[PDB]
RNA sequence: AAAUAUGUAAGAAGUCCUUGUUACUUAAUUGAACGUGGACAUUUGAAUGAAGAGCUUUUAGUGGGCCAUUUUUGGUAAGC
RNA sequence: GGAAUACUGCCAGCUGGGACUGAGGACUGCGACGUAAGUCAAGGAUGCUGGCAUAAUGGUUAUAUGCCGCCCGUCUUGAAA
């Protein structure tokens, strides 16, 4: 029973399988990602040709950054924010976009800044700040086979799945979603950009829908 | 001296209505309950009999008794920092069905139904609710609608 | 700051490491906090909990409750196992053949178990009869028959017996107890 | 801020009982996109039954100059409140975009009047188109023909805090 | 001397510190407050239940 | 014992993500996309222009 | 006749099929209540979160409060 | 009519300067580059060199300087009063 090689490399060729199959998918991924954009800039073009106008889709994902401190805030409000896991200054969550989240928001409006999250934004959080909730604690993801054992239930083997499943809002969102460590970022490194946060953004502040300003903010943020 | 009396400050709520005034109609009394029916509490100032108390008005209750003109109706009333059930007889006449159970009822029947058709068949059953979606995308002509462009108006003074 | 949505540092509020300093105690609490870590039996890591626990919370167990018991169908050659001490009962005239481990039996309750032909069994001797607690079944004694939880919860219109030393007529058997004086509770 | 001009055109949400409405359409002045969409709500609000809940926006798009290199004489009403009441004035301003004359347009407001944003509307800004009919002396001065003028004090802008001679004002 | 009369001030934070908990549901609500006359047939029909289940499954 | 940041930490990049070879290697982050000669209508280029 | 606040419901302790008991009820196996057997399982019946959920005993201090935004009473008003 | 450029955005594009940190202590894991042996920036710093080897670093203490610091205890809604 030498037991360092055989085993080992069994292991080993299981890996290697587990890795094709995460390089197809992420191949898979990418490929998909470009139709749906140029699908999308395809179908602008076509209907300013036509005469008409194209009404892009209304967005299924945003990007929610408390913003204010924990103190003297309304209940209503505080018990939302400890809803949606924003119980920290600078803390992010992604939210599902329904009517009954869209009325959560609206509640907490004064003191988030959200938006609407790219690609590049998401991998980036992921990447970066990216920690799974196993048993009750903060794991720092960096490895597949922690997304493996945790989410592996619901097909998602890899980071990219992760990813993937966050920015496509697919069968398994809330899952990925809750198993996503609320995401810890510093303040900004530009600064804000106003002179004064708590305002809408539409009067000059920091609160509220910033569409995909949003992208900006929390790339300096992270 | 200060006067909390039972029916203290109910000026408005025990109010008949507009033009309803007078005798009760017979379907109030030709309506049948069993227990465990879900019933709404809404007093009527013409019938003095069995009266629910001012707390009561607008609260939704299940029926435990039942007896000759009355019916005995449970409400979980909030007191300090707990619930406290509370069981009052009231007359039918301060006593009406409920309308929301019967709602998620024939939601169960159309459920049940549209899951047994789809049990032949296996097509993705799909049989929870979902809330209102973010709306797809779309495409919006100009034929005959070409846009027209307004502008704020000027001040003035319309006396 | 963190805006908390639970007490911070609160203690789990479950007992580990029984409170009494017996050394034979702690000897079975060793033994079978490895059979619960290394063992996989649910029935190791209950008799480990119920070791810790105080006197109040480990009622005597009767050979007439084991008796009782062991009539269930299909629960005759079973292993009792009380994590406490077995008392006897007179009130019973015939006994079974069984085995019951326990931590402590009572002379009677030896001498009963070892006439009716079966045995007297220590935890650590459970330990290598039936380490994963094979075809065992635990007997637990009456919480709420001592003369304490009497009083518990004391109220009008509870019921619930009055903290006394004497008793008798004219100990609190008049005015808040009848309607002949006063009201009746 | 800097301003931007956007098309904003917006309906009211399809029903059954109508499909197809109407499709208004606004020119707003906005820093971004999200201001120009909360101002085009904004002043539809004041003049159709509608809000955001019950409509669409189905296109915003920038609109450039269409000569940024050739100067304008523009033309711009307002309304504007007060601490008082509601006015309307009529303005002019030289100047060589439609962004910088807005832009230079809330500058003076603010300054001669103390009208914040959320106090001015511009009712329109239009290019006039022949001169003589140039109403306003503070920009009718410079259509003279073979115009020039000097700058006098001219006041150099020092890099030290010691300069070591005396400095000229000449220009 | 006067004094304050009254407040409501602190009293919903201080219910709801380990507050409003709804109250426990069970199967078989007790029957007490209901009908005698239902009760007393009720138990005879149990009675005769019981009966005739133990004479069904003896 | 130590989080190493992937985008940067190239190793631990090629860990996580086979596919970053690759990306990197036909350098599809910077794409050509094909060309297309549409033009909006006359009814969209007067809307836009419109006073 | 609002806005804000407010009661209930959103399943397995559910729904349907068949039929036993009674001194109650009915003209009447008519009904009422409680019962025996069968069918419908992970999209088991909206969202989001759960940081464990539930239960009990015992006892400290406290039972002069004051301030701010908004609602609001008396007063010309008040750091009333 | 054909371009350019701005603006906005993306790159698992390349590259220069500066600062703070070096926790852990046999091996085990996931990877990368290689046909292989092996190597590596891949589960936390090593290599090379100099001066001193002492009051030099450091500690203690007195003083100076910059900025800060009201009297404790108590009753009280409120104490430097
Ligand atoms: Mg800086
Ligand atoms: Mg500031
Ligand atoms: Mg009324
Ligand atoms: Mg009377
Ligand atoms: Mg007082
Ligand atoms: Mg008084
Ligand atoms: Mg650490
Ligand atoms: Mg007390
Ligand atoms: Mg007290
Ligand atoms: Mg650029
Ligand atoms: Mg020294
Ligand atoms: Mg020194
Ligand atoms: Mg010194
Ligand atoms: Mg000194
Ligand atoms: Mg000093
Ligand atoms: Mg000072
Ligand atoms: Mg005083």
């Amino acid at each position: 029973a030498e037991q360092v090689a055989a085993e080992r490399a069994a292991r080993k060729a299981a890996n290697k399988e587990k890795r094709a199959i995460i390089l197809e998918r992420n191949a898979a991924y990418q490929k998909e990602y470009e139709t749906a954009e140029r699908n999308i800039i395809q179908a602008k073009r076509d209907a300013k040709a036509a005469g008409s106008y194209y009404v892009e889709a209304q967005h299924k994902l945003v990007f929610v950054v408390r913003i204010k401190g924990i103190n003297k805030i309304p209940p209503k409000p505080r018990k939302v924010l400890q809803l949606l896991r924003l119980t920290r200054i600078n803390s992010g969550t992604f939210v599902k976009v329904t009517k009954a989240t869209l009325e959560l928001l609206k509640l907490i409006e004064p003191y988030v800044a959200y938006g609407y999250p790219s690609y590049s934004t998401i991998r980036q959080l992921v990447y970066k700040r990216g920690f799974g909730k196993i048993n009750k604690q903060r794991v720092p993801l960096s490895d597949n086979a922690i997304i493996e054992a945790n989410l592996g239930k619901y097909g998602i083997l890899s980071i990219d799945d992760l990813i993937h499943e966050i920015i496509t809002v697919g069968p398994h969102f809330k899952q990925a979603n809750n198993f996503l460590w609320p995401f810890k970022l510093s303040n900004p490194s530009g600064g804000w950009g106003v002179p004064r946060k708590f305002k809408h953004f539409i009067q000059g502040g920091s609160f509220g829908n910033r569409e995909e300003f949003i992208n900006k903010l929390v790339k300096s943020m992270n | 001296g200060k006067s909390h009396g039972y029916r203290s400050r109910t000026r408005y709520m025990f109010q008949r209505d507009f033009r309803k005034h007078g005798a009760v109609h017979l379907s109030t009394y030709l309506k049948v309950y069993k227990v465990g029916d879900i019933v709404d509490i809404k007093a009527n100032g013409s019938i003095q009999k069995g009266m629910p108390h001012k707390f009561y008005q607008g609260k939704t209750g299940v029926v435990y008794n039942v007896t000759k003109s009355s019916v005995g109706v449970i409400i979980n009333k909030m007191v300090g920092n707990r619930y406290l059930e509370k069981r009052l007889n009231l007359r039918v006449e301060h006593i009406k069905h409920s309308k929301c159970r019967q709602e998620f009822l024939e939601r169960v029947k159309a459920n049940a139904a549209k899951r047994a058709e789809a049990k032949a068949q296996g097509v993705a059953v799909q049989l929870k609710r979902q809330p209102a979606q973010p709306r797809e995308s779309r495409i919006v002509s100009t034929e005959g609608n070409v846009p027209q462009t307004l502008a704020p108006v000027p001040y003035e003074t319309f006396i | 700051g963190i805006d908390h949505t639970s007490k911070q540092h609160k203690r789990s509020g479950h007992r580990t490491a029984p409170k009494s300093d017996n050394v034979y105690l702690k000897l079975l609490v060793k033994l079978y906090t490895f059979l619960a870590r290394r063992t996989d039996a649910p029935f190791n890591k209950v008799v480990l909990k119920a070791l810790f626990l105080s006197k109040i919370n480990r009622p005597p167990v009767s050979v007439s409750r084991i008796a009782r018991a062991l009539k269930q169908e299909g629960a005759a050659n079973k292993t009792v196992v009380v994590v406490g001490t077995v008392t006897d009962d007179a009130r019973i005239f015939e006994f079974p053949k069984t085995t019951v481990a326990a931590l402590r039996f009572t002379a009677g309750a030896r001498a009963k178990i070892v006439k009716a032909g079966g045995e007297c069994i220590t935890l650590d001797q459970l330990a290598v009869r039936a380490p994963k607690g094979q075809n065992t079944l635990i007997l637990r004694g009456p919480r709420n028959s001592r003369e304490a939880v009497r009083h518990f919860g004391m109220g009008p219109h509870k019921g619930k017996a009055p903290r006394i030393l004497s008793t008798g007529r004219k100990f609190e058997r008049a005015r808040g107890r009848r309607r002949s004086k006063g009201f009746k509770v | 801020a800097h301003f931007k001009e956007y098309q904003v055109i917006g309906r009211r949400l399809p029903t059954e009982s109508v499909p197809e409405p109407k499709l208004f359409r606004m020119r707003i002045f906005a820093s971004n996109e999200v201001i120009a969409k909360s101002r085009y709500w904004y002043f539809l609000q004041k003049l159709h039954k509608v809000k955001k809940a019950s409509g669409e926006i189905v296109s915003i798009n920038q609109i450039n100059e269409a000569h940024p290199t050739k100067v304008k004489n523009f033309g711009v009403w307002v309304r504007y409140d007060s601490r008082s009441g509601t006015h309307n004035m009529y303005k002019e301003i030289r100047d060589v975009s439609r962004v910088a004359a807005v832009e230079t347009l809330y500058q003076d407001m603010a300054a001669r009047h103390r009208a914040r944003f959320r106090s001015i509307h511009i009712l329109k800004v239009a290019e006039i188109e022949k001169t003589a009919d140039v109403k306003r002396q503070y920009v009718k001065q410079f259509l003279t023909k073979d115009l020039k003028f000097p700058l006098p004090h001219r006041v150099q802008k020092s890099t030290k805090t010691f300069s070591y001679k005396r400095p000229s004002t000449f220009y | 001397a006067k004094s304050k009369n009254h407040t409501a001030h602190n009293q919903t934070r201080k219910a709801h510190r380990n507050g409003i908990k709804k109250p426990k549901t069970y199967k078989y609500p007790s029957l007490k407050g209901v009908d005698p006359k239902f009760r007393r047939n009720h138990k005879h029909a149990l009675h005769g239940t019981a009966k005739a289940l133990a004479a069904a499954k003896k | 014992v130590l989080k190493k940041n992937p985008l940067k930490n190239k190793q631990v990049l090629l860990r996580l993500n086979p596919y970053a070879k690759v990306f990197a290697a036909e350098k599809l982050g910077s794409k050509k996309a094909e060309k297309t000669g549409t033009k909006p209508a006359a009814v969209f280029t007067e809307t836009l222009k419109h006073d």
